[PDB]
């Protein structure tokens, strides 16, 4: 699809919010870098909240729409409530 | 059951009916006065049309369609239809379904 | 032994009623005799389904191969009282259906045509009819010879009580009462087991008895019970 | 006897000049609402003995846009029609150079007949309907929705809107009442227009089958 | 459903005389569970509760199965991020989720103010008066009347937000045949009207600040921040109108320009705020893509 | 639902019932016999006699053509009534059944007992012959309304929900308290297509005969309908996403689908979901 125009819903689904801190702290898990200031979490999920509440995560999201394109956003670009 | 057919029969009486809707034998009734003519003219020329429309309107060896053209041949092949059957026992056995509703208080 | 009229709503006879007979001493199993009335010329036509006969018979045939042959000796016997007339014309249909068979020899070749085998000689036939209406059908009326006049009360008792049901002077059996019910204890119950077990023992010194009579030697009872039947069969 | 036919007469008359102006025809308000008593006036009130009688009742109408599109609409006699009729109406429309036409049969359709209209399908269109399932106008109950019709400028539209293809859509038969009262075959798309009680109005496509 | 049958022979028990139709004789219990129960109640209550238990005991077959079937029939339905629905096979559905594409768990009902009042009570309420200084005195400060008794441009834009109001009340009356209020809708309007008034101490009892074209216009930009069906071609418009047609006639008529100066005396400050808030409200109700909403609905 | 002043007073709403309920012979009949009379100008019977040679002394219709062999009648008051109906009408139809051949007459409608004679004028015999004739006529002779359609009720709905409700010249709404037709059979077909039957509100529960009545999106809202009345019936409540996702489902491919292996397991889902759910060996 046209990278200009983007149909998708601006939000971050709860689907999407689910697996991107999942994964996020399965590669925390992994010993990868973390992107912003830990003060004295240890565990992976607590830590993947405090980025995605800082919108550090680098993770981009790939939306496939039923015609068969897709949408890649970044996790920052999108509207986070919960 | 008041008006009368009251049409001029051949006999030249006219007919004392009692029929709500229509005679048997003079069509629809309509209303006639004491000597049988309708009230209505255009009623009596109605009547007067349809009387005229009614009005206008191996030799030697035996033929098999004799006995399929007859009455009775008819009237057997309408009613010994299987169709005719089917609702003929279809009735009954509703019928049995009432003499089955017949133990109301009891366990059956 | 008694008598129950029942419907089934979803049917092709409005009634039947059947007896599941059974001489009181545990002779034989209970064989059952219905004798319906079939739904809706269209008139109501009464059939029985006697046991051992390949097909429904109309019962007037069922009388008539009794010996009470003349219709009116045989609605003597159904109809208790000649005035009421509605069951008069309720049985006249039934008793119109088998005009054509008049004579007890003609009805028991009727009946004895269906049965064992077809192609069998006539006198096979008719006594396999007479042994049936004999010893099959309503045994607990009796299974000796000239019970023929006790068959044919009760037979007309059976018809009797369809004929009340379908003009409704009486109520359908319910199932669920308790009095048309015997519950089973261990006599009974142990009782079926040891009589099916000792006629499989005696099926089995027969086979024994055979083989060495057919060598042309004696036997020996000790060897011919094998004992274990009952025992491993009751255990 | 005959005031009810009459009345039925009309009723139909009625209903299918409804049915014209929905399809796209034109049709003079007169005969959308025409009472019965006119109708009397205008054919005679005893069709049972034969004023008017039923082939007195053609109609032939005109489309809105295009003058030259024009439908009948004949009201055959013998309630079981036989082919032969059929192959009179044919050949009546054929000289009088039109293309399409309807049959409003009384009683039924022999199965020949029926199997001339199907082959014949692609030189003229011509339906058949029965009496009974006229004497009701359907499109005015109230379970049966608004529809519409669709141009194919309008379906390439939806299509490149939703960038969905034509089998994606859901359908409907065409041999439902309402397709054969609106006279749309396979390929067209009907849009629906009901009244949602949680979003207001809602509007649905369907292809036809 | 029935009293109790004729198990014997037209007697409910052999201790009652035959044909006995009276209370006692069919099972009609005339002690409360403290006083005890007579024998024959006793078995009359004993087979009462035999139907219960064999009722209990024998729906759960069947409904057990119709849950499976419908389970099946449904599960693979689902919300695509085009947010249409559709099926494994990927055909349309529904073209937005339950005709207005909001989640389930966020609505909840309200009552549309128009749709019953009658014609004179509707022209008394909902009309804005402008001729009358004496009210717009009392309710409006002294800078607000001055203009708005004056101009002529905001005559005709309260005119104007009476004429729309007039329209949604035919399309109500269409809608909803039988005159029923209760819908179910997303946001609360009068709770967030009565929260706005408790967050700002809002006093009932002095003239307001709020200028009704900022009520008027407000309202507007609102009702164009509520986008459900996305674009600008005349289709995704048209669709964007229908898919919260309902919603906008309920905003529209409780958050008025009448109302809201007799009813709710908010503030610029508080309609400010009110706006944000409908607008975040509305926006989290929607169905989010790759909701399986099959089984959901089985 | 009624359309006119039927809606308002009672015997309209009556007269249109008894113009739908089916009424075949049997309803209308007291008791029957096959008597034998050679001579109509002398009947067995007494009682008859007067309205006899009222009718055979005028010759419209042969006497020599006449068997003897006659069936009678005997048609009861009140039956004969409650579906305000006359001895002309059911003269009419058993000409209009057999034609001709069946000579049919009957007295007039003043005598205590109501009673008119089919006696036959042109394998089985005669006797047998109108035995049969008399079960075919009481079983399937229809003299008035539609066929599977057994009895109708009539009622004004006290609950809102089926009353008339209008927008009066004030806007308000006011529900009026009207008359309506429960039946017991369906002809929806036929049933529409009446004096007064409203057609723009009479609708029914059975939703395949709407169906093909009324196509796909008729049933689509009466699918709809049914199910939100057994749900809600006890007071309890679901959302309206659910019904409606239930329903379009349903009906997504054009006909009914049936939630079933014959419907939900006969469409393109594609070979291994198709044999999760049910009847896997055939599936695979
Ligand atoms: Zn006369
Ligand atoms: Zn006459």
């Amino acid at each position: 699809q046209a990278n200009q125009k983007r149909i998708t819903t601006p939000y971050m689904t709860k689907y999407e919010r689910a697996r991107v801190l999942g994964t996020r702290a399965l590669q925390i898990a992994m010993c990868a870098p973390v992107m912003v200031e830990l003060e004295g979490e240890t565990d992976p999920l607590l830590i993947a909240m405090k980025e995605l509440k800082a919108r550090k995560i680098p993770i981009i999201i790939r939306r496939y729409l039923p015609d068969g394109s897709y949408e890649d956003w970044g996790v920052d670009e999108l509207i986070i409530s919960d | 059951v008041q008006h009368w057919c009251r049409a001029p029969r051949p006999d030249g009486r006219l007919c004392e009916r009692q029929d709500r809707l229509k005679c048997p034998f003079h069509g629809k009734i309509v209303p006639r006065d004491d000597e049988g003519r309708p009230l209505d003219p255009e009623d009596r020329a109605r009547e007067q049309r349809r009387q005229l429309q009614k009005q206008e309107r191996y030799p030697s060896l035996t033929n098999l369609k004799a006995q399929a053209d007859t009455a009775r041949a008819r009237i057997g092949r309408k009613v010994f239809a299987k169709a005719a059957v089917r609702r003929v026992v279809a009735a009954m056995n509703r019928m049995d379904q009432k003499k089955h509703e017949k133990f109301s208080n009891q366990f059956n | 032994n008694t008598v129950y009229v029942f419907a089934k709503k979803d049917s092709k006879y409005a009634y039947t009623g059947e007896c599941r007979s059974c001489l009181e001493n545990s002779s034989r199993p209970t064989s059952t005799i219905w004798v319906s009335m079939l739904a809706r010329a269209i008139g109501q036509r009464i059939v029985a389904t006697l046991p051992y006969i390949k097909q429904e018979v109309p019962i007037i045939i069922v009388f008539r191969a009794l010996g009470f042959v003349s219709d009116r000796d045989i609605l003597e016997h159904i109809i208790y009282d000649f005035e009421d007339p509605e069951m008069m014309e309720m049985v006249k249909p039934s008793l119109d259906e088998a005009f054509v068979i008049q004579e007890q020899n003609v009805a028991l070749n009727f009946i004895g045509s269906r049965g064992a085998k077809p192609g069998v000689t006539k006198e096979k036939r008719i006594k396999y009819a007479k042994e049936v209406l004999q010893k099959e059908m309503l045994p607990h009326v009796g299974v000796s010879d000239f019970c023929e006049t006790k068959k044919a009360y009760f037979l007309g008792y059976m018809v009797h009580r369809l004929l009340l049901a379908a003009l409704g002077r009486r109520e359908l059996d319910d199932r669920d009462h308790y009095g048309n019910k015997r519950l089973d204890l261990a006599g009974p119950l142990l009782a079926f087991l040891f009589r099916g077990m000792f006629k499989n023992l005696l099926k089995e010194v027969r086979i024994y008895a055979q083989k060495f009579i057919d060598r042309g030697k004696d036997f020996n009872l000790e060897l011919a019970i094998k004992t274990r039947i009952i025992s491993d069969g009751l255990k | 006897d005959d005031e009810e036919e009459t009345y039925r007469l009309w009723k139909i008359r009625k209903t299918i000049m409804q049915l014209c102006h929905d399809r796209g025809y034109l049709v003079t308000q007169d005969e959308l609402d025409q009472t019965l008593e006119e109708f009397k006036a205008q054919f005679g009130d005893k069709p049972s003995e034969g004023r008017p009688r039923r082939t007195d009742l053609t109609v032939l109408v005109a489309h809105n846009d295009d003058p030259t599109d024009q439908m009948f609409v004949f009201f055959p006699e013998e309630p079981k029609v036989g082919i032969k009729t059929i192959k009179v109406y044919c050949q009546r429309m054929q000289e009088e150079n039109i293309t399409r036409a309807l049959i409003v049969v009384q009683q039924g359709m022999t199965p020949s007949a029926k199997q001339s209209l199907v082959d014949m399908a692609p030189k003229y269109i011509l339906e058949q309907f029965l009496q009974q399932e006229l004497l009701i106008n359907i499109t005015e109950h109230e379970l049966v929705p608004e529809h519409v019709v669709m141009t194919k400028e309008e379906v390439t539209e939806l299509l490149a809107r939703y960038k969905l293809r034509e089998n994606q859509l859901p359908r409907i038969q065409a041999g439902d009442p309402v397709a054969r009262y609106f006279g749309i075959k396979r390929g067209q798309v009907v849009k629906i227009i009901r009244p949602s009680e949680t979003a207001g109005r809602y509007i649905t496509y369907r292809l036809v089958q | 459903g029935k009293r109790i049958p004729f198990g014997f022979k037209h007697r409910t028990l052999p201790h009652f005389i035959k044909d006995d139709y009276g209370p006692e004789s069919r099972g009609f219990v005339e002690n409360s569970y403290l006083a005890g129960l007579t024998p024959t109640e006793f078995f009359f209550h004993a087979m009462g509760g035999r139907e219960g238990l064999i009722d209990t005991a024998v729906k759960t077959a069947e409904t057990g199965y119709i849950q499976r079937r419908l389970i099946k029939s449904m599960e693979s339905v689902m919300v695509k991020y085009d947010a249409t629905v559709r099926n494994s096979i990927n055909q349309v559905v529904q073209l937005r989720y339950g005709e207005d594409g909001l989640a389930g768990e966020s609505v909840e009902f309200q009552n549309l103010a128009t749709l019953k009042p009658s014609n004179k009570a509707f022209e008394k309420k909902f009309r804005f008066d402008y001729t009358n200084e004496r009210a717009l005195r009392r309710t409006l400060q002294e800078d607000l009347v001055k203009d708005v008794l004056s101009n002529a441009h905001i005559q005709n834009e309260l005119e104007r937000e009476f004429e729309r109001m007039r329209e949604d009340r035919e399309v109500l009356r269409v809608i909803f045949p039988t005159g029923d209020s209760k819908v179910v809708l997303p946001c609360n309007l009068l709770r967030m009207i009565w929260n706005a008034q408790k967050i700002f101490h809002i006093n009932p009892r002095l003239p307001s600040d709020l200028h009704p074209i900022k009520v008027v216009e407000g309202v507007k930009e609102l009702s164009k921040k509520l986008v459900i069906v996305n674009g600008d071609d005349p289709l995704s418009r048209q669709a964007q109108e229908n898919a919260t047609l309902l919603f906008n006639i309920h905003l529209r008529s409780t958050l008025c320009s009448r109302r809201m100066a007799e009813e709710f005396r908010l503030s610029g400050e508080a309609f400010d705020w009110l706006l944000g808030e409908i607008e975040s409200k509305f926006n989290q109700a929607i169905a989010h893509p790759g909701e399986m909403v099959g089984a959901l609905a089985a | 639902f009624l359309l006119g002043q039927s809606a308002r007073d009672a015997e309209r709403a009556k007269d249109i019932l008894c113009r739908l309920e089916h009424t075949t012979l049997r309803k209308v009949t007291a008791n029957t016999a096959i008597y034998y009379d050679p001579n109509p100008q002398s009947t067995v019977v007494a009682e008859d006699q007067e309205w006899v040679n009222v009718y055979y002394e005028m010759p419209d219709f042969d006497v020599a053509r006449i068997s003897p062999w006659l069936l009678r009648v005997e048609l009861d008051r009140k039956h004969m009534t409650d579906r305000k109906l006359t001895m002309e009408q059911i003269a009419e139809k058993i000409n209009a059944g057999f034609g001709d051949d069946l000579n049919c007459i009957f007295n007039d409608d003043n005598a205590e007992k109501l009673v008119l004679r089919i006696r036959i004028m042109n394998k089985m015999d005669d006797d047998v012959f109108l035995r049969c004739i008399e079960s075919n006529m009481l079983t399937d002779m229809t003299l008035q309304g539609i066929e599977q359609i057994s009895k109708v009720y009539m009622h004004l709905p006290q609950t809102d929900n089926k009353k008339k409700i209008i927008i009066t010249e004030d806007g308000e709404f006011k529900a009026l308290q009207e008359w309506i037709l429960e039946t017991d059979g369906v002809s929806l077909m036929r049933v529409l297509s009446e004096k007064d039957v409203d057609p723009v509100r009479t609708t029914s529960n059975d939703i395949v005969e709407i169906f093909t009545v009324l196509g796909i999106e008729a049933v689509r809202k009466a699918l709809e309908r049914e199910l939100y009345h057994v749900i809600s019936f006890d007071g309890s409540y679901v959302n309206y996403r659910h019904l409606a996702l239930l329903c379009d489902t349903m009906t997504c491919r054009g006909h009914l689908m049936a939630i079933t292996r014959h419907g939900v397991n006969r469409q393109d889902t594609g070979p291994l979901m198709k044999c999760s759910f049910e009847e896997t060996v055939d599936v695979l």
